[PDB]
């Protein structure tokens, strides 16, 4: 019955300063709403109720701000450990509903990655497939690129990739790069190269392998 | 209930609500309308009352000397004249708003059973515990579409009639 | 405390009635509202609804005409009964306590984990566990970098633990990615002091609940 | 027969409240809006430097007296504290007028 | 805050509390 | 308190009154007796309300030299505190005034509810929106009867009788 | 809010009562619960309003010399502020109190009836006249029952029953 816009969808902001997110509601709520600060893969945690009671033991910094239709959540200083996808429920009338959530993201210096490969194991090999990781740790922002150079010759695809969210303490994200390619045990040619392209870096990076 | 016989323990989800007992079996279930309004109204209440009592900005205690004396006892009066005031509006404020948070609330309760009855009139006799008992069958769907104000008493008129006019 | 675990048998088949049961210690489950609350993975929250022992539930309606919530008071759980699961209905879900009567509403303080519960007419692939090679072929100083690979296994519920979660610093266990195959592939990665190298040794501890397969597998340099 | 029932909530609350009809009220809810605890914490305010005159009296302090140089260099303060019975006032009898202004 | 010479002033917020 | 739905635009000509549908026609009417004495009481309640506020006047400020900073301190606390508490006391009779207000209102309701229901005991019968269906018809001298409070029940209670067992 | 109808002069021993009528004669009889009650709540309240009047050590007046004028008109302001101050409480807790005071009366008055009408719903017959007509006989052991909240309705319901019907 009750539609939610939770206006914006994602933030990045730097530490300490002020962050904001309005819970728009379709129809009169009066105060009820609570906040709710889901961090990743974690149960969401229960950050405002009565959209102006600080539940015990959360810091001061979060204010609930509204009633009616319109509501704010209010962090006056961003800290890192405050990363997390943030949403608004309302228990005036049922069914329950939440907004979509807005993530809270936050804006550091630009950090060059830590690169380091890791060759197919030979148990894998066996198995008649085969897999190298390029790893990238502790980078930012988010935005890299991770080429695979085979026998001097970029992979057009064969490779997936996944990225860790922003690490709560550091704030600072990490990448693999998985080429699952199998010519039976890659018995194709022998030189194998992660081209790292990062903003922090003022040229590309490749470390390499060969054959054992 | 408000002073006639008890309180429920067993209903947690709101101030105010229904216990019902149907073939289906029994339970209880807060009524969130007049909870939610009653919420509300002590809410507004609670923070017009505290709020509004601001002073101005008062370093209290003076001392005066020795041909100061009547300058110093009037000052010493004045500070605890307006202990006393300020004390007094807090005290009979806090004495008076309990009593009519009571009576809101019983107020409350009268009102939502007025509602019940007046839905029910015939198809249904009144137990004297704030009760109803019906001339014909309350279903799950019936208990409900009482709870949400809607009840349909043509629709059980008929069995209602009959079941009554053998009953009596 | 009060602690809600989470048991759901997950890839349900796409004309099957999911069974969900959340176990409940720290409470006496009779005198408290239980409820059940649901999101798509990115996606946003939903609430599907409350249930009590002596009191009449409530669902969405969207949901309503296919949920049952049963309580067990001998055994402290709650269970979610819904029938012919849709492809839209995998999601992840989470059981919650519905606190008392506060003067600022009832308030949901107590939270499950979240356990995922995919649609899937494929099957409990077990998951083939591949050791990470040394970053000694990446000279990093004192840091080197250990780890292990999750591949060939559809199911997405997979836990990743170290040592049996021994070591708890530098770890960087991966979002699993859906391969080509229709498998998922999932590394895991700990940064390491390259003296302890020797010293200690690493095992990694993987536990994909859906084929129930419990793999350990140590890293050498 | 069927029987729906209507009635308010309870709980084990033991919180009495008065009002002028009648006196320890129990109800199931309510705010205590008196805090009544001064704390063994008693220390300053905004984390500055609240000075002690000791045994001097403001006087004593304001003037000089000689041995109320403990107190030379203590510039800044949120507020300050004077014992009722110090040592050190105006040491040669006298007075300093308007004082307490 | 204020200072009375009150000692006590919780004020109620529910209503009285009757169990059975 | 028990308070009511709908609202009645059209009655122009009192706080309180009826909307009578007889044969001949329909109406709004005022109750001029209850809106009469609830005009008087609310003029009396504002007019005591209001003249307890009327005292002395004073030429409110004063000003001290330079050697009395502190009965110059003394005496704006003065000032400012009867501020206080004079603002505090005109806000909340306000507040409290007007919610005793609405609800002195809505016991008129209830009183002048009650008198028509007491005057017609059987030979109507209860709407439930606040209302009353006639068991025999009421004609304009009828209406005006228990309008004034001089409704004759025995006159048809024979009509009434025998048209509601008809009913059922 | 306001609910009267007459008073009974020979009712001398309480507040609230009864007027029994029945083959055994006819009498006054004080309800000592309510009327209890009563006395409890205004002695209580009472006492709260006037015992929250304490009094300080304050000699009132005070005479300044020529060069403390308006030191002296400060003191006079503040000797006539606090005058002003608990003159107008003074009044408007009476006001408000005898209002109060008068509506608890009232509802107690509202509180008894309906305990009376829960007791006996259909073996007796209201009248306008705030009375009950039995549909059968009620003796003095009838009426004590009734009196002390423990009538017995089935007791009675056959007899009241075809008295009751008998009456058409």
């Amino acid at each position: 019955d009750i539609q939610m816009t939770q206006s914006p969808a994602t933030l990045s902001a730097s530490v300490g300063d002020r962050v904001s997110i309005t819970c728009r509601a379709s129809q009169s709520i009066s105060s009820w709403l609570a906040w709710y600060q889901q961090k990743p893969g974690k149960a969401p945690k229960l950050l405002i109720y009565k959209a102006s009671s600080l539940e015990s033991g959360v810091p001061s910094r979060f204010s609930g701000s509204g009633s009616g239709s319109e509501f704010t959540l209010t962090i006056s200083s961003l800290q890192p450990d405050d990363f997390a996808i943030y949403y608004c429920q309302q228990y005036n009338s049922y069914p329950w509903t939440f907004g979509q959530g807005t993530k809270v993201e936050i804006k550091r210096t630009v950090a060059a990655p830590s690169v380091f490969i890791f060759p197919p194991s030979d148990e894998q090999l066996k198995s008649g497939t085969a897999s190298v990781v390029c790893l990238l740790n502790n980078f930012y922002p988010r935005e890299a690129k991770v080429q695979w150079k085979v026998d001097n010759a970029l992979q057009s695809g064969n490779s997936q990739e996944s990225v860790t969210e922003q690490d709560s303490k550091d704030s600072t994200y990490s990448l693999s790069s998985t080429l699952t390619l199998s010519k039976a045990d890659y018995e194709k040619h022998k030189v194998y190269a992660c081209e790292v392209t990062h903003q922090g870096l003022s040229s590309p990076v490749t470390k390499s392998f060969n054959r054992g | 209930a408000g002073f006639i016989e008890g309180g429920w323990t067993g209903m947690v989800d709101g101030w105010y609500g229904y216990h019902h007992q149907n073939e289906q079996g029994s339970g209880y279930a807060a009524d969130l309308k007049s909870t939610q309004n009653a919420i509300d109204g002590i809410t507004n209440k609670v923070n017009s009352v505290i709020e509004k009592m601001n002073t101005q900005f008062t370093a209290v205690g003076k001392e005066f000397n020795h041909l100061e004396k009547r300058i110093e006892n009037l000052n010493k009066k004045v500070d605890d004249g307006f202990l006393d005031i300020w004390t007094y509006n807090a005290e009979l404020l806090v004495l008076l708003e309990n009593e009519r948070t009571l009576d809101y609330h019983d107020s409350n309760v009268k009102n939502l059973y007025e509602k019940v009855r007046s839905q029910l009139k015939n198809n249904a006799k009144e137990i004297g515990n704030g009760c109803f008992e019906f001339y014909h069958k309350c279903d799950n769907t019936c208990m409900e579409s009482v709870k949400n104000g809607t009840y349909d008493y043509p629709k059980y008129s008929e069995e209602a009639k009959l079941n009554r006019e053998e009953i009596d | 405390q009060v602690q809600l675990q989470e048991s759901g048998p997950g890839l349900v088949k796409p004309s099957e009635t999911l069974s969900l049961t959340c176990s409940v210690s720290g409470a006496s489950i009779s005198s408290y509202y239980w409820i059940w609350i649901r999101q798509p993975a990115g996606k946003g929250l939903e609430w599907i609804g409350r249930f009590y022992t002596s009191g009449s539930p409530n669902y969405n309606p969207s949901l309503r005409s296919r949920v049952t919530m049963s309580v067990d008071t001998s055994k402290n759980q709650f269970s979610l009964k819904l029938t012919s699961v849709t492809a839209a209905d995998t999601a992840v879900y989470y059981c919650a306590r519905e606190e008392h009567i506060t003067f600022g509403g009832v308030i949901v303080r107590y939270w499950g984990q979240g356990t995922l519960v995919t649609v899937s007419s494929a099957s409990t692939k077990g998951p083939s566990v591949f050791p990470l090679a040394p970053s000694s072929k990446s000279t990093s100083g004192g840091t080197a970098a250990l780890g292990c690979l999750v591949k060939d296994y559809f199911p997405e519920p997979v836990t990743v633990s170290w040592n049996s979660g021994a070591l708890t610093s530098g770890v960087h266990t991966f979002p699993a990615v859906l391969q080509s195959s229709g498998l998922y592939s999932l590394s895991s990665v700990v940064t390491v002091p390259s003296s302890s190298l020797g010293t200690q040794t690493y095992i990694c501890n993987v536990n994909h609940k859906p084929s129930n397969t419990k793999v350990d597998k140590r890293v050498e340099p | 027969g069927d029987t729906l029932c209507i009635g308010y909530h309870a709980n084990n609350s033991t919180d009495t409240v008065d009002t002028l009809l009648e006196k320890n009220v129990t109800v199931t809810h309510s705010v205590n809006l008196l805090e009544d605890k001064h704390n063994g914490k008693l220390c300053s305010i905004n984390g500055k430097q609240p000075i002690s005159l000791g045994d001097c009296s403001f006087a004593g302090w304001i003037l000089g007296n000689p041995m109320c140089d403990d107190l030379i260099g203590k510039t800044s303060w949120s507020y300050i504290v004077e014992k009722p019975n110090p040592t050190n006032g105006i040491c040669y009898p006298g007075t300093l007028e308007d004082e307490e202004e | 805050p204020k200072y009375v010479k009150s000692t006590k002033l919780r004020l109620a917020t529910g209503l009285r509390n009757v169990p059975s």
